[PDB]
């Protein structure tokens, strides 16, 4: 009935003087709105639809318009920022906002929805949404005594609306609408449904990518031990944006890392150092990296959970930019460490893969890794066994590596490899 | 990650 109209028809049903009339044109709009290939969104946009359709939304005697009109624009909203831009022009936003508080279940989940979509464009719309005071009756929809009673699906759409008001920088949503919002992130990052659970880690993952003074509006929350557990879940689209909220809260202060250390994060590193996802094994040993860069009791910390056999693992054999990651950790285990961890670090099987990296075509690994060389150096020769370490180095090849490297582009490489040649060799 | 935007389809 409302099948494949064309535009023309919508918009003679639109302008006739009928509501039912306008109703169906609606609909047929949606339907078309609707296809998985190329619905015409400028054609819509181009009719002068945008406008009729925001109306409609306003016609409370008529929920049934307001609906099919709701999710035409949270399609057209789901295109292009120009796209987003033509809904958010035509006033859409106040009156999304109005049917959040709608007794019909599916309308106020489609104002939801289309509320996402125009957030999701980026941070000038998601602080919009926000100015227009869509954070209140939104938290509101969710003020319920146990969240399984909700509808799965309008949870859903529910928590990835909420994720997006969390989302983007420069800037970063306003403090004042983060602490608005944790508390029932909190709530949900605790719920049982996989997909609620990884929206929720995504925005705390948004939420901690920034200065210390985010990191610790969330870490203040008491989120890390639950953090750290969804860390150890079986599903991969839970692990992921828990592992990158972990890693984003270690770039923090060494108080922020330490309650990542204390909520038991490190005891999961051999499977995500081991991970068969490279995603993952890269972010977990970024993660290991900006924990290296810690204070010295954290660096043991590392030591006593036995990771130090998985850096060199990653660094003998991964993707290479997961072998980058690691050879960062090495550089800030070697500058922050003790001399008794720099030994450890050798005893473990450090210098060859070390070494065998420094064949890699990229100028920026070659000096973090000659870093480590020239720091691991100095804590032998505290040791006076400067002598034993060079036959290391030559004896799996290292020299040869670093001698080559005298002449080399770079000049902080050149430098640092005669410097070392010389010092040393 | 979440998709920024997410049409509702049929």
């Amino acid at each position: 009935g409302t099948v494949n109209w064309s535009v023309e028809d919508i918009v003679k049903g639109i302008n006739s003087n009928n509501l039912e009339s306008q109703l169906q044109a609606t609909q047929a709009a949606r339907k078309l709105l609707s296809r998985e290939k190329q619905p015409p969104i400028d054609n819509i946009i181009r009719a002068g639809l945008i406008p009729k359709f925001v109306s409609f939304l306003g016609k409370t005697d008529c929920s049934p318009i307001q609906f099919e009109s709701a999710w035409a624009l949270t399609n057209i909203a789901s295109g292009t920022s120009e796209q987003t831009k033509a809904v958010v022009d035509g006033g859409a936003i106040p009156a999304f906002i109005s049917l959040l508080a709608s007794p019909h279940a599916h309308i106020s989940e489609q104002a939801v929805w289309a509320l996402g979509n125009i957030a999701g464009d980026g941070s000038a719309f998601r602080d919009l949404v926000i100015k227009h005071g869509a954070i209140d009756p939104l938290l509101a929809l969710l003020a319920v005594p146990d969240l399984s009673t909700l509808a799965c699906g309008y949870l859903r759409n529910l928590t990835w609306t909420l994720s997006n008001l969390c989302r983007n920088k420069n800037p970063a949503p306003p403090l004042d609408a983060v602490e608005q919002i944790l508390p029932t992130l909190v709530r949900l990052l605790h719920h049982n449904d996989p997909e609620v659970l990884a929206d929720s880690c995504w925005a705390i993952s948004y939420l901690t990518d920034g200065p210390n003074e985010r990191i610790e509006m969330v870490v203040k929350k008491g989120v890390v031990p639950q953090l750290v557990k969804l860390l150890g879940a079986t599903e991969l689209p839970i692990v992921t944006p828990a592992l990158r909220a972990i890693g984003n809260i270690v770039t923090g202060t060494d108080e922020q890392t330490q309650k990542v250390i204390d909520a038991g994060a490190l005891a999961v590193f051999p499977s995500l150092l081991t991970n068969p996802k490279t995603n993952i094994q890269k972010e977990a040993t970024w993660t290991m990296s900006n924990i290296t860069a810690g204070r010295q009791d954290q660096i043991q910390q590392v030591v006593n959970h036995g990771l130090v056999p998985f850096l060199v693992g990653v660094l003998s054999k991964a993707d290479f930019k997961t072998q980058k990651e690691a050879a960062w950790a090495i550089t800030n285990y070697t500058s922050g460490g003790t001399v008794e961890q720099i030994v450890y670090l050798v005893h473990c099987g450090i210098i060859e893969p070390l070494m065998n990296l420094l064949s890699a075509k990229d100028t920026k690994i070659i000096q973090v890794i000659l870093d480590a060389i020239s720091n691991i150096f100095q804590a032998a020769e505290k040791l006076g066994e400067t002598e034993k370490l060079s036959i290391m180095i030559e004896e799996c090849g290292g020299l040869d590596k670093i001698e080559a490297l005298q002449r080399h582009e770079n000049e902080s490489v050149y430098k640092a490899s005669l410097n070392l040649i010389e010092k040393y060799f | 990650s979440p998709r920024k935007k997410r049409p509702r389809q049929t």
